[PDB]
RNA sequence: UUCGGAUUGCAGGCUGCAACUCGCCUGCAUGAAGCCGGAAUCGCUAGUAAUCGCGGAUCAGCACGCCGCGGUGAAUACGUUC
RNA sequence: GCGGGGUGGAGCAGUCAGGUAGCUCGUCGGGCUCAUAACCCGAAGGUCGUAGGUUCAAAUCCUGCCCCCGCAACCA
RNA sequence: GUGGUGGCGAUAGCGAGAAGGAUACACCUGUUCCCAUGCCGAACACAGAAGUUAAGCUUCUUAGCGCCGAUUGUAGUGAAGGGUUUCCCUUUGUGAGAGUAGGACGUCGCCACG
RNA sequence: GGCGGUCGCCUCCUAAAAGGUAACGGAGGCGCCCAAAGGUUCCCUCAGAAUGGUUGGAAAUCAUUCGAAGAGUGUAAAGGCAGAAGGGAGCUUGACUGCGAGACCUACAAGUCGAGCAGGGACGAAAGUCGGGCUUAGUGAUCCGGUGGUUCCGCAUGGAA
RNA sequence: UGAUGGAGGUAGAGCACUGUUUGGACUAGGGGCCCAUCUCGGGUUACCGAAUUCAGAUAAACUCCGAAUGCCAUUCAUUU
């Protein structure tokens, strides 16, 4: 006997206290991150209004595919392109309650270099 | 009856306003004696009307006191002037509201539980009369 | 023992900052990176 | 404090003074003890007697001036306190040195076919001049120089502690608690002893390389005594030492109850200890120690 | 023996419900977050709320068992 | 590797037929093995601790984990915070060489054995052994051990039920009584 | 797995003495021989007295006479 | 400790009607205290002390005791205050 | 309520100023003596009234609580 | 339908039971890579897609527990009086807690893949 | 009146559901502590209980399960905090300088909170947080002196005093 | 004065926390007796009984709850 915790409701903790602090607007979208085993998902939400306004993930069908790591590079690109064909220039990152280390770190990167200012 | 400890040495009096808020049906015994006027009764004057009951019932059937004397009261003696400190603790309390069944009993016919809690209530310093179980 | 002291810049030698230490945990002369408003900027700072 | 005359003279000086001192502080604790008396005493009476609860205030104002004005006496400073004793048992013949020569590469043979042996609870001096190859001799039977010629045999009942001359067996960097760090001996044990050797509380926490040439070699000698060897090679003790410490120092080792071979250049330290043998350089001698001593420094 | 006590530090509430104030007005003076700070409101170092901009006071429910205090500019 | 080669081609097929399990995930496997050395006497001497420390790695491989004690405690002679205790925690496939070792090498070697406990079960299908001596264990060199010390092992599994846990702790080789 | 903090630890392989049997596993202990295993390679050898294949109590089969009862050692004296 | 040989396990040998309480001896195993003994105290002046064995009485059996026997074989006595 | 005290069988230190539990007489065992006393030699007898704290460590410092003893507990 | 992400006091929960995986979500397979464990690739991190729905997870059933809870009556009490006045009573307004009828196994959005 | 007690500060009850509110009314604390027990970033979740387990005992460490707080929060109590204010780790010194709209409290003197602005920073990828600590005690006017700094004054003037 | 919106935990009430407390059931454990004593395992007073549970009380410094009033406020209404 051992039961080993659900890994998404550990990190659902750490993003509650994540988002204490961190809020979209409509001139300040929050930048939410969700990874799954196989995929990364990110979501421009304004909180206020309740609203996503521009989303991409590895599954849009339009990233080549590949290491999840140069994927979550390719989502970060496609969701700051995608974010700014709405006027979406300033948001703020939600890690979603995962470190900032890796294949999120490889998305929030993309999407900097691609026009998103945080 | 004395409680083992107390959080408070001392208490305030109070005050005893309108009916008892619990313990006014007979609820383990099949007789029982129940206050019809507000008054403070002591520990002392719970043993006297406790011993009074169960000598006449020649250690017959069951008797329960539904009554405690939670609070203490102080005293000053002979000769002390008014200030200087609450007195010392003098002694145990049941504050007792009117409808409270002080006391119950069972395992005796009905002619020993009547005179039995007869004999009791005149120990105490309260008017009282018998009360049937429901 | 705790104890009042001063810290001292260590650039200009001005008195710039009041606090205190426990002696007997701290038996060296504290030291911090304060700023000095005399230089106005951030200089070592020493108990004197 | 600075006094006219020699060593002697501030001693009586000083003695004198620290008597005057400690009287002055006698009779002030006398009145002091005489009017806390009768502020009791008025304490305790029943509360009619006004008079004396009166009294008792008016004495209690007194007390608490003579309190505030009464000069407290310096703690006398705590002497060392030395128990130095073998776990084991000493053998007859502790140490064997049979024919043993050595000499340092370039220099002239010190000794030469050198053969001792110790017989057991032995006061063992090692005699000579400065540069004559003392020091070298206690380092050959620890091992820190191998001889050139001849064997150095240890019994297996023996138990040998060193006290290096020159104050090598700390480390400057670690602090005194570190150093006398053992795997047989625990926290409190080790504070324990170092209170013995004054080293109070946080003073144990101080760099061995702040410290002085005194209080380093109570360091040495304390990782000596937690030993507990049934031999002792030292090399000069006494240096170093205040006067106190150093006759403390002879007379617990005088009530050793192991085999000493010591060094000493002090008179009064190996008159305390009560040299058995003395064994004289650079011509070996092995000789019963006596006021013959004299005859070989002369000679 | 007794008889010590410090003295009253006038805690609670210091703005009504529905009144305007102006930024820095504090609303609510506390010992731990009795009640906590909402929308365009702070808390001081001593737990005290108060308003960060000038609007109208709302003490309001904070989910089942908390409440709040918000400021809202008109 | 072969007591994990055992368990994934004999063990695994044989749980699922006696226990009729509908999906192989439900075949209860060892998690983790936990040696725990409680060493009170660090106490009266640090370097008691030090040295089964010493030779906790020895046995495991691993450096252990020196546990402190969470609580003062004066009837012991106990500081909260004091280093008693060690642990070593052996997963995956360091795990499977120990417990080879264990059932093939040291457990002959325990004085007048006839076999480990079998009411030895928390009831919930976890298995801890109580070594009484070192020296079993053929790395302690029978010489360096100055003060002859035991170990908890506690063997964690998967099973949700003791009986499972027995039966693949038997098949694993486990002498039970 | 941190990097030199733990004891050193390889594959090896223990042998039962007693009839020669041998395993593969890991260890901290060392030795001065060595053997080549099946699969092509070569592994410390760790001499071992006794394994699970050649204790009494894994085998079942003791080697004693399991004492002798006092009425047969009674009557094996005397012949009753 | 290859000192010491207590204690214990097992196996035997004898005497005896019988050796459990209570015998002596043997083999194997086991291998205790003890590192020369505090205050105090004993014997002995030569073939003695010290030490080594041997025989005998009692006695079925059973002594480290007792009685006797020979072998080896010393040290010291200034002196009479205590 | 104001003080003083709890350490071996008894009487006392050590307590202020933290590290290591003793002294006096007595008790027990053995000596010496015809015997007893005196004397000699050995041994025993307390984790410091008790329970928490502080500390690396307390008999010691802090706090409480229970015991024992001298006072007081009302004045014109 | 599923996966993200929110608002609304748990009427959103808990326990028990049942079904499902196409995708998706997970277990899952590894430690070469960034990174990691006061020991442990368990976790975190990264790379991966053999197996599995067993658990989590979704959907469904259950009120057993928790939660919500009208009405009536009563306690208390504002105001106005009264008596036999530490208490008690009348009138007028207000009105609990308790205990209950009942409600409820959620609702309202947005995005993505189907 | 005396004797005893009290004298400033903090928390509670009294105190009558804003605030305030007396008695020689009922209970407790303070005259500090911390170089982290401060800041920030990241991460973590307790006390107990049952069951199993060498030394090991009611109880020292280990494992599973249960466990919504029955723990902890340096120090009294109350209020608060497990979206932590509790716990661990890395780097740190914001326990910053100049200030400060506006409030609370208030006889005065004081006391309390404070967004925000500038200078120069700490941590962080960023958002952002940081002008000590879960909050509220840990304090003392002026006069007179000490020490440090100073583009101030300097009794005819330059100095000095 | 009315309406509206808020803060606040008192009266009452309750026991969900903390103290105080009654009876019943059952009980770890706790006292003596015998058998067995290496003090090792039992069988009992309807012997004492933790904790649990069932029922019933109690509170200035208890609260799952909670009024009436009073209080603060409103570019509000009416009179003043
Ligand atoms: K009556
Ligand atoms: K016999
Ligand atoms: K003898
Ligand atoms: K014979
Ligand atoms: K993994
Ligand atoms: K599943
Ligand atoms: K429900
Ligand atoms: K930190
Ligand atoms: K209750
Ligand atoms: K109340
Ligand atoms: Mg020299
Ligand atoms: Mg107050
Ligand atoms: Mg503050
Ligand atoms: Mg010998
Ligand atoms: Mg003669
Ligand atoms: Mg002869
Ligand atoms: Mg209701
Ligand atoms: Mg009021
Ligand atoms: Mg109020
Ligand atoms: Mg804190
Ligand atoms: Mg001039
Ligand atoms: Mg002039
Ligand atoms: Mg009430
Ligand atoms: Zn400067």
């Amino acid at each position: 006997m051992i039961t080993k915790p659900d890994k998404n409701k550990t990190r659902q903790k750490r993003h509650r206290r994540v988002r204490n602090k961190i809020s979209g607007t409509a001139e300040c979208p929050r930048l939410n991150i969700f990874r799954s085993n196989k995929n990364i998902y990110a979501q421009v939400i304004d909180d206020v209004a309740g609203v996503t306004l521009a989303s991409a993930s590895a599954l849009d069908k339009e990233i080549s595919g590949g290491t999840k790591t140069e994927t979550a590079a390719a989502v970060g690109k496609l969701v700051a392109e995608r974010a700014a064909e709405k006027g979406i220039k300033k948001v703020v990152f939600d890690r979603g309650g995962y470190l900032y280390h890796g294949r999120v770190q490889a998305l929030a990167e993309a999407a900097r270099e691609n026009g998103l200012e945080f | 009856l004395v409680p083992k400890r107390v959080k408070h040495r001392r208490e305030f009096r109070g005050k005893m306003r309108g009916e008892a808020k619990g313990g006014k049906e007979v609820a383990f015994g099949e007789w029982g004696l129940q206050a019809t006027e507000s008054h403070w009764i002591t520990n002392r004057q719970i043993e006297a009307a406790r011993i009074a009951m169960t000598r006449y019932m020649k250690r017959g059937g069951k008797v329960w006191i539904k009554i405690f004397p939670h609070k203490s009261y102080t005293s000053k003696a002979i000769g002390v002037r008014m200030g200087k400190g609450k007195g010392a603790p003098e002694g145990w309390v049941s504050p007792v509201k009117r409808g409270k069944i002080m006391f119950e009993i069972a395992g005796v016919p009905e002619e020993v539980a009547r005179e039995a809690l007869r004999l009791a209530s005149h120990k105490l310093p309260v008017k009282t009369k018998i009360v049937k179980r429901e | 023992m705790r104890v009042n002291i001063t810290l001292e810049c260590t650039s200009c030698k001005e008195r710039n900052y009041l606090t205190n230490k426990n002696k007997r945990n701290n038996p060296d002369r504290l030291e911090k990176q304060k700023y000095c408003p005399r230089e106005r900027k951030v200089t070592l700072h020493r108990e004197t | 404090s600075i006094y006219e005359g020699d060593y002697y003279t501030y001693k009586k000086k000083y003695s004198e003074n620290q008597l005057l001192r400690e009287k002055m502080i006698i009779q002030q604790e006398k009145e002091v003890k005489e009017l806390a008396t009768f502020v009791q005493k008025a304490k305790q009476a029943s509360q009619t007697n006004h008079a004396l609860k009166r009294m008792g205030l008016e004495r209690a104002i007194r007390l608490d001036k003579k309190k505030k004005n009464l000069t407290k006496r310096d703690k006398v400073y705590k002497r060392v306190k030395m128990d130095i004793k073998p776990n084991r048992e000493v053998a007859r013949t502790p140490l064997k040195v049979e024919n043993v020569t050595f000499h340092y590469p370039g220099h002239p043979i010190l000794y030469k076919d050198l053969s001792f042996q110790i017989s057991g609870k032995e006061r063992f001096l090692v005699v000579g001049e400065n540069g004559v190859g003392k020091s070298t001799l206690l380092k050959l039977l620890m091992g820190i120089n191998i001889p050139d010629k001849g064997k150095i045999i240890f019994n297996d009942k023996t138990d040998v502690a060193y006290y290096s001359q020159e104050l090598e067996q700390l480390d400057e960097e670690k602090t005194i608690l570190e150093n006398v760090k053992s795997d047989e001996y625990t926290d409190w044990k080790l504070r324990a002893t170092l209170s013995n050797f004054l080293f109070y509380d946080d003073d144990v926490n101080k760099k061995v390389n702040v410290l002085s040439p005194g209080e380093k070699a109570r360091i040495v000698l304390c990782k000596v005594l937690l030993q507990k060897a049934n031999l002792l090679i030292l090399d000069q003790p006494t240096n170093h030492l205040d006067p106190e410490t150093q006759s403390i120092i002879g007379a617990n080792f005088n009530l050793f109850e192991g085999t000493i071979i010591v060094v000493s250049h002090n008179p009064s330290f190996v008159e305390q200890i009560g040299i058995n043998r003395m064994l004289i350089l650079p011509s070996g001698n092995i000789d019963n120690y006596s006021p013959e001593l004299l005859e070989y420094y002369s000679n | 023996s007794n008889g010590r006590d410090s003295e009253s530090k006038r805690l609670g509430a210091k703005s009504a419900d529905g009144q305007t104030v102006t930024g820095g007005s504090i609303l609510y003076r506390q010992r731990g977050t009795k009640i906590y700070p909402g929308v365009n409101v702070g808390i001081g170092g001593d737990d005290t709320l108060f308003a960060k901009v000038d609007g109208v006071v709302r003490f309001e429910r904070k989910g089942r068992d908390k409440k709040q205090v918000s400021v809202y500019p008109v | 590797n072969r007591l994990k080669e055992k368990y994934i081609k004999e063990v695994t097929p044989s749980l699922v037929e006696k226990f009729n399990y509908s999906s192989v995930m439900q075949t209860p496997k060892v998690d983790k093995i936990v040696i725990n050395m409680g060493v009170g006497d660090a106490v009266s001497n640090a370097k008691n601790l030090d040295k089964a420390v010493e030779e906790l790695a020895l046995i495991t491989g691993q450096k252990p984990l020196i546990t402190k004690a969470k609580k003062s405690i004066a009837g012991f002679r106990l500081r909260e915070g004091m280093p008693i205790g060690a642990k070593v925690t052996l997963r995956g496939e360091r795990m499977y060489e120990f417990l080879d070792k264990l059932v093939t090498v040291s457990l002959p070697r325990v004085r007048d054995f006839h076999g480990v406990s079998k009411k030895a079960f928390d009831g919930r299908g976890n298995y801890t052994l109580g070594i009484k001596e070192q020296l079993i264990f053929p790395e302690v060199d029978y010489d360096l051990v100055d003060k002859v010390r035991g170990m908890d092992i506690v063997i964690v599994t998967t099973a949700n039920t003791d009986e499972e846990s027995r039966e693949l702790l038997a098949q694993l080789g486990m002498p039970f009584q | 797995m941190k990097q030199d903090i733990h004891p050193n630890y390889q594959p090896v392989v223990f042998m039962d003495s007693t009839t020669g049997f041998k395993f593969l596993s890991g260890s901290t202990k060392g030795s001065s021989e060595t053997v080549e295993w099946e699969d092509g390679n070569t592994y410390p050898l760790l001499r071992v007295e006794v394994t699970s294949d050649s204790h009494p109590f894994y085998t079942g089969r003791q080697k004693f006479t399991q004492a002798d009862g006092r009425v047969d050692r009674f009557n094996k004296k005397y012949g009753l």
